């Protein structure tokens, strides 16, 4: 019974996570990327420097 | 739920990951080819797009030969294979005790994840010549015919060979259940078994409390041949974690002939030219780099051991076949199980002639030697006189002192199922057998005599049991003849 | 199924000498060496079953005469 | 888009080329509906099971019917799933091919019906049943001497006039009467006229309304005969899973499954394994017979006929089936000519479940005393032949006098044999047959004549049959 | 099994182009042969036709593949004599891979949600030239608007991802 | 300055590509030493030996250790010589692996020591020595029926678990102390624990420091096991050439040499040979076995255990090695299940030294009459099996009645088998086993029971065992 | 008996496809009378020759062999 309860909790958490990610993606889609594109380039440069 | 999500969202930092991918050329029968993967190494775990793992066997000049570790029906031409950087890791640790896992170390029993820390490679070298030490410690199985006739020491490889429906798995589960008092860590590797029988094996281990120290590694008959090929190597890879820490590990391989059949499958699908019985040329090297990785380490390495009990299923009792003789020439003995004795009621059906133990004899406990040499000669005399002297009369010595004691040897060496005997009670009952104290108890009541004699020893003869438990030698023979002849007055012949 | 005579040193001298084919009638270069077998590109005018000496002084018997190599 | 071109046709093997990235997964079904556009072509309705990925966007398939008429460049439907076969109450009382289409002329199954995929992974370790429980048949020789298992594989050894179809048919009747389950007959690779005879036997015995038949027979390509047990088993799995009941799954001549797999492997170009068998013999047999299991929902218990070629029980096709079996019911010609129905040989029939920890102490002791009594009677056959019925001893005369009563009490009246003999037939529960054989062994019925024991259900019924005679 | 044979033939042609000191012309007309055979795919099926003799097919190559250099035409005729005319685009791709290995030009494919400016492309080339060890580097840009706010760059068979899978990484870590 | 890249890795078999005109010869050693630059790599220390040439400057090699971790493009160092193995007086008392490196943890052999190459051609015709003289073993079957030769090749054919490692240990116990010259033990594909036990009984019995040991046990990948016996052999032939010493050589399972060749042959690109063996199953074993010779400088008396797969003497790897040996003892599972130890088939075991000019006349007549009665009993097996002892015509009853006694007086208790049974074991001289078998053939011991002859050294011990039985 | 018998022949000297297609011609002649209500007996003298001929055709078409090199 305890195992079943833990499994149920894990399942609920997974569902919540899935719901959150799609919503986040939609929000990102809505958000303007002009500022973001410059930032991504900077991030890529930083990543290259790190590696 | 909402607290740990906020904590991990406050704890994360940004990163860019490398991928090191390749694309699939072919998929078929559990074996893939793949372009790309320029810096992949041989024996590396690769991961497909759907989460199925693969093993890079062949690195050729433009493609990589990948062996699919799992269901290959979701893998298509054009899928993306990426690297992992690791050579055939299974998760190892103390946290894997009590779980039922596949050969990749993923939990199958459904009791949550297996939270380990360290990993060991699947194909690691064996201990050297100078890293070993002679087998001198007893591995007590609790089966009387094993522990008396064909004894098993900690660090050897004892083949348990016989036909189907002969009691090999029962011998395995009895010797796993008996390790409850000892500091032994068992491992049961089930290769190609029916998964319902593995389910009932796990349940009859948890009934006897055996899942507090054993690990079940299952790769069933419906699984693809790559998971059947890597079950025993995962078994030793999970055992050597405790072996090289100093602990003592028992590892049982249920049907290595079903490993050899699956490696034959996996190599004929790679179109490798086969030999005798269509097995590949390295079907010896398959079992040899497995079982020779099970040793008795020296005191510089830690002193720990890895005793292995591999199984080979014969066809019509032919011990001169190809896979049986490949495994006999690796292991340190065999326990050969008759089907004639199994269907005539002698269970465990150990053929004491064809079964032998090599480092055993140096493994017995200094009491079972003195008590069981006469047992072994009496049983050999009985089973070589019964087949010839069935019809007609004969002289009085061969009519009484051979046959009427050998029938009592047969009735002593029978056991019930899932009831292992401690070694002091085995020593005392084979003492009572061989010293001539069962010659007046009739043949049909020797097992009831034994069952009542153990209850007698648990109440009155406790000092004899503690003397064999501490000293390991027999007690004073007059002091023991007093107890046996005092029980014989209490016993009712019926 | 790669052919035995497809070696980048041999393909080079056939693209270079494509307009004027030079004949390798008596000399020959080795393609493969193994287990007492040698494949040899060239040797245009060998007979089947001929004594053939290497650069060491070791003799060899030309059994197979395929289209662009000598076994 | 998933529209492909036929590249190679060579016998039952078809090579189809799709676009890149749109390749069908292995074991998916590929339909070819081509109507002839002129007089130089042939109308074709043909399905294909994907077997390999060859590279260069090409897929090697196996064919379920005749490939005659195929043109290189004929376009192929990708269905996106394996051979989806109708499941449910619409399958009970119907005859089907391997595609899940009715051989019967009763009517077509509509398009809105539920269809389950033919290739499913076996149920997991967490879903199986922990305890071994006995499938109670009501046939006394079965549930007393070779007891079945819910989730068990059982080998019928016999055929050709020993009462195999009658035993199969009585098993369907008893399970669907008392346990409430259904049955599925999967005729794998067995000839058409025996399927017709079996259809008409179950038609005029009333058994067919509670079973589903799947015939994939000899005239079909090897890829069509190999997938027959899977498409009958996916019909049994609906009633195991969604309904949660105990289902029988008959596979007539399970050896035809192995040799059809060997033929598909020889067509696919694989290097042969030991003897003439495919390399994947144990893997194909495991993927078949690990879905015949007992879960927490229900069970599937399969009664299977085994051919055992060359009278060789160590041949790999018997030897890999026997690693999955749990019981054998040897049907004998001698017991059928003696007047004992069913003709299950009591001494040759063994079972893994006949053990005290599974069935109980009483059933085990009664069954072993019955087996010892019949074995000693078979040993005394030669003494009675060379010496006469009398003057053996008192104990030998007593053990013959009890053993003949035992071997005639083993036969029953079947419900299926009611249309031939008029007597109604009986379901005998296992406690009553244990009690009856214990009372025959203890000598409670020595004074009754031995022809009252023949063809009767319980022990009270032999009391009334002896007082009626 | 065709790419190793194409690498074989292309290595032979590459050694010829280096020993003649004419690498740029061989690269240019190999690009021309690849573009001409990618424009029309019926030419290989024409040269696989049995009723055309070998001398007629050699005349078709000598009349059609004219203007290319002499080792390229000799390579094409050597492929025609060896029945290996099916691997001419594979030969061209392997040869241009060897030419780009010689010049130090690397090939990279960048996936960005916005079209990248030329200064950003020069910055990415200057970053990854020290990373792969090459002297210079090329970027091919495809939008693929399923990506959201980042770059996903691939040099050969190694992918440098920073666009979307940060969110996929964190939702795989939470679950 | 000329190094090579890894092209292909297929199991034990690695392809290396060098520059044009700088590829190695066949059998030269190639070193891979990699430094594991990042997390996705593994440190590697491999030795590869060249086996073939493939064209396009590529080289087909066989690895001597496990290839797990090899990346394509990894740099390979050519050494310009085959696998060189240290040799001299520095190898006496040491235990070596296949690369000639010491594995006994007693030190490291210096770099200025002498290293002979493994791969050399066999000794020629004019160099060999063909003297034949008996090596006395103390074993009754071996002394009576298949006499071993001091300086010749000796083969112990047997199945799996039939007694040839016990027989090789009994011959070490009977010969190696008495020998007075260098011993060499090559362990090719046997158990690793049998190398530990044997090393420690060499330490206990003092036969070490005049013994050089090399182990290539069954854990090793097959590229090792193809070269183990060659390392032990170049160690032995140094002694018999450069020192003129008498050398004992012991190889347990030289079958594993040809089996390790079979495991590599498919990956080397060869067509399957008879059964699953390489096409080169005879010349690969002839280039090994014909280096184990006695020449004019010194002699190597080599005793070799030879495994027989699935108890099939007609198998190509047991069949092609009968022609190499001077004396053989063929062990039978049928005799080992009868309790007859050593389970030597008395008929199928032969020697080049069972001639009247060598063992003498009386030895030869006793041996041939023993073989004649055992052949007549083998002929009568079917009549005994179906009709029993009852119908034999009163001389065939005497043949069976003597041949049971002869078959059981071939069995003997060993010193090595004391750990198996508790019986201390015997050493029977040749004169006493000839006298004992002559007295059995004369009818002197027909009255004794037949179980009184089992596992007994001399014939007076038959008398005292029958006395203790109660005759 | 030749008032009601059809004879189909494929000798040993005929090509292996005619040996392969003789019994299918036999049932093609028989099914026309079977689906009209008549009764037909079809006699296949040595189908083992058809098995050998289809073995020959499949091996010359280099289809992969099985047991005894039959396809
Ligand atoms: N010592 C014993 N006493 C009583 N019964 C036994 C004993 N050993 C085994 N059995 C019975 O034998 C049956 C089969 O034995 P077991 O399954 O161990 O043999 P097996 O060779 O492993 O079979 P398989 O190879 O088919 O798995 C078991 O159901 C068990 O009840
Ligand atoms: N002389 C002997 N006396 C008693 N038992 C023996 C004798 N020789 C062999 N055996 C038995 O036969 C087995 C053979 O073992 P071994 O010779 O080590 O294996 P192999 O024959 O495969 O090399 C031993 O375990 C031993 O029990
Ligand atoms: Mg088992
Ligand atoms: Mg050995």
């Amino acid at each position: 019974i305890e195992r079943e309860k833990e499994q149920a909790m894990a399942a609920l958490r997974e569902q919540v996570a899935s719901l959150s990610v799609l919503i986040a993606s939609k929000v990102i889609e809505k958000e303007l990327t002009e500022q973001d594109q410059r930032k991504l380039i900077e991030a890529y440069i930083k990543d290259v420097q790190e590696v | 739920i909402s607290a740990l999500i906020k904590q991990q969202i406050e704890n994360y930092e940004s990163q860019i990951q490398v991928s090191d991918v390749g694309t699939v050329i072919q998929v078929g029968d559990g074996i893939a080819r793949a372009h790309g993967l320029d810096n992949v190494m041989s024996g590396e775990l690769v991961e497909f797009a759907n989460g199925v793992m693969g093993m890079a066997l062949n690195l050729e000049e433009n493609n990589v030969g990948i062996v699919i570790l799992g269901p290959y029906t979701g893998i298509k031409e054009g899928d993306e294979v990426r690297r992992t950087g690791r050579i055939m890791e299974v998760p190892v640790g103390e946290a894997l005790i009590g779980r039922v896992v596949n050969p990749l170390g993923q939990p199958v029993d459904g009791l949550g994840p297996v939270e380990t820390t360290e990993t060991r490679p699947i194909e690691s070298p064996a201990p050297g010549v100078m890293d070993r030490r002679s087998v001198h410690e007893p591995l007590q199985t609790g089966i009387k015919a094993i522990d008396a006739l064909v004894p098993i020491g900690r660090g050897q490889r004892e083949l348990i060979i016989g036909d189907r429906q002969t009691g090999k798995t029962s011998v395995a589960i009895d010797t796993i259940i008996n390790q409850k008092d000892q500091n032994m860590i068992s491992i049961y590797v089930a290769i190609g078994q029916k998964e319902s029988t593995v389910r009932t094996v796990v349940e009859t281990l948890r009934k006897h409390g055996a899942l507090d120290y054993t690990i079940v590694v299952t790769a069933s008959a419906s699984q693809p041949a790559p998971l059947l090929f890597l079950a025993p190597y995962a078994g030793v890879a999970m055992g050597e974690y405790f072996m090289y820490k100093g602990k003592h590990v028992l590892v049982v391989y249920d049907d290595l002939s079903k490993q050899a059949a699956a490696y034959r499958e996996l190599s004929l699908l790679l179109r490798r030219p086969p030999g005798r019985e269509a097995y590949p040329g390295d079907i010896f090297y398959l079992h040899s780099r497995l079982l020779e990785r099970a040793a008795k380490l020296s005191d510089a390495k830690g002193g720990g051991s890895l005793t292995a009990l591999p199984f080979v299923e014969t066809q019509a009792g032919d011990i001169s076949a190809y896979i049986p003789t490949n495994v006999i020439s690796i292991t340190d003995g065999q326990i050969f199980l008759q089907s004639d004795l199994f269907f005539s009621g002698v269970r465990p059906a150990i053929n004491a002639g064809l079964s032998v133990s090599r480092v055993g004899g140096a493994a017995q406990i200094k009491a079972m030697k003195k008590v069981a040499g006469t047992l072994r000669l009496d049983l050999a005399a009985y089973r070589e006189l019964e087949a010839f002297a069935q019809f007609g009369s004969d002289l009085d010595k061969a009519t009484q002192a051979k046959l009427a004691r050998g029938a009592r040897t047969v009735e002593v060496l029978k056991q019930d199922l899932h009831q292992p005997i401690p070694v002091e009670k085995q020593v005392l009952i084979i003492y009572a057998l061989t010293r001539g104290f069962l010659d007046d108890i009739p043949v049909e009541d020797v097992r009831r005599f034994e069952k009542e004699f153990y209850l007698f020893l648990d109440q009155n003869g406790q000092h004899l049991l503690e003397h064999i438990r501490t000293t390991k030698d027999l007690p004073n023979e007059d002091d023991l003849n007093k107890a046996i002849e005092a029980f014989k007055k209490t016993f009712v012949v019926s | 199924s790669i052919r035995a005579e497809e070696i980048s040193a041999l393909i080079k001298q056939q693209i270079e000498n494509y307009e004027s084919q030079i004949q390798v009638s008596d000399v020959g270069t080795v393609i493969q060496v193994g287990d007492g077998i040698a494949r040899a590109h060239g040797l245009d005018n060998v007979m089947s079953g001929e004594l053939v000496e290497f650069a060491n002084g070791v003799m060899g018997m030309a059994l197979n005469l395929e289209e662009n190599n000598v076994g | 888009m998933t529209r492909g071109r036929v590249i190679q046709v060579m016998g039952p093997v078809v090579d189809v080329k799709f676009e890149n990235g749109h390749l069908p997964a292995i074991y998916n079904a590929l339909k070819i509906q081509h109507k002839a556009r002129n007089e130089n072509e042939v109308d074709i309705d043909l399905t294909l099971e994907v077997a390999l990925h060859l590279g260069d966007d090409t897929v090697r398939t196996i064919a379920m019917a005749s490939t005659d008429g195929l043109i290189r460049g004929m376009e192929v439907i990708d269905t996106g799933a394996p051979i989806s076969v109708p499941v449910g109450e619409v399958t009970l009382g119907r005859v089907f091919n391997v595609l899940g289409e009715p051989i019967d002329l009763e009517g077509d199954i509509p398009a809105d019906a539920r269809r389950d995929p033919i290739h499913r992974p076996a149920p997991k370790f967490e879903e199986l049943a922990t305890e071994v429980e006995i499938l109670e048949t009501g046939i006394k020789v079965v549930d007393l001497l070779a007891p079945y298992i819910k989730g068990g594989k059982i080998g019928l050894f016999g055929g050709a006039g020993v009462g195999k179809t009658v035993l199969i048919q009585e098993l369907i009747h008893n399970i669907a009467q008392e346990h409430g389950g259904i049955s599925v007959f999967a005729g794998v690779g067995e000839r058409t006229r025996e399927g017709n005879d079996l259809y008409h036997e179950m038609k005029d015995s009333g058994v067919i309304s509670k079973t589903a038949m799947v015939f994939g027979q000899m005239n079909e390509p090897p890829g069509a005969r190999m997938r027959v047990a899977l498409t009958g088993l996916t019909m049994a799995e609906y009633f195991r899973d969604e309904q949660g009941q105990d289902v029988l799954l008959f596979i007539d001549n399970i050896f035809r499954f192995t040799q059809a797999g060997s033929e598909v492997s020889a067509l696919l170009g694989r290097m042969p394994s030991a003897v003439g068998y495919q390399p994947t013999l144990a893997t194909e047999m495991g993927q078949l017979q690990e879905r015949i299991t007992s879960t927490a929902k229900g069970s599937i218990t399969s009664i299977q006929a085994i051919y055992v070629p060359a009278d060789d029980y160590t041949d790999p096709a018997p030897a890999t089936t026997f690693s999955h079996l749990d019981a054998t019911t040897n049907l004998e010609r001698k017991l059928a000519e003696m007047g004992i129905y069913p003709a299950v040989d009591p001494l040759a029939s063994t079972s893994r479940a006949l053990a005290p920890e599974i069935v109980g102490e009483e059933h085990y002791q009664v069954a072993r005393k019955v087996q010892q009594t019949l074995q000693r009677y078979k040993e005394l056959q030669d003494i009675i032949a060379i010496l006469g019925m009398d003057e053996l001893s008192d104990e030998d005369k007593l053990v013959v006098h009890r053993a003949r009563r035992i071997q005639f009490f083993l036969s029953q009246n079947f419900h299926v044999a009611e249309q031939f003999t008029g007597q109604p037939g009986s379901y005998v529960p296992v406690k009553e047959t244990v009690r009856g054989f214990k009372e025959i062994l203890e000598g409670k019925y020595d004074h009754l004549p031995e022809d009252a024991f023949r063809l009767v259900g319980r022990i009270e019924e032999v009391v009334e049959k002896a007082k009626a005679m | 099994n065709q790419e190793v044979i194409a690498k074989r033939y292309a290595s032979a042609l590459f050694q010829i182009a280096l020993e003649q000191g004419q690498l740029d012309r061989i690269e240019e007309d190999v690009r021309a042969v690849r573009q001409a055979l990618a424009e029309n795919g019926e030419f290989l099926s024409l040269l696989s036709y049995p009723k055309l003799s070998l001398d007629q097919k050699k005349a078709l190559i000598a009349e059609a593949f004219a203007g290319v250099s002499t080792p390229v035409q000799n390579t094409l005729l050597l492929l025609l004599e060896r029945h290996r005319f099916g691997l001419v685009p594979e030969l061209a791709e392997q040869f241009l891979a060897l030419v780009d290995d010689a010049r130090g030009i690397a090939k990279a494919v960048a996936y960005s949600a916005r079209p990248l400016t030329d200064e950003e492309l020069r910055a990415l080339s200057d970053v990854f030239a020290q990373k792969v060890g090459k002297q210079t580097l090329e970027i091919e840009n495809i939008i693929d608007p399923e990506l959201i706010g980042g770059v996903r760059l691939r040099i050969g068979n190694r992918i440098y991802d920073g666009s979307v899978s940060g969110q996929l990484e964190r939702i795989r870590r939470q679950l």
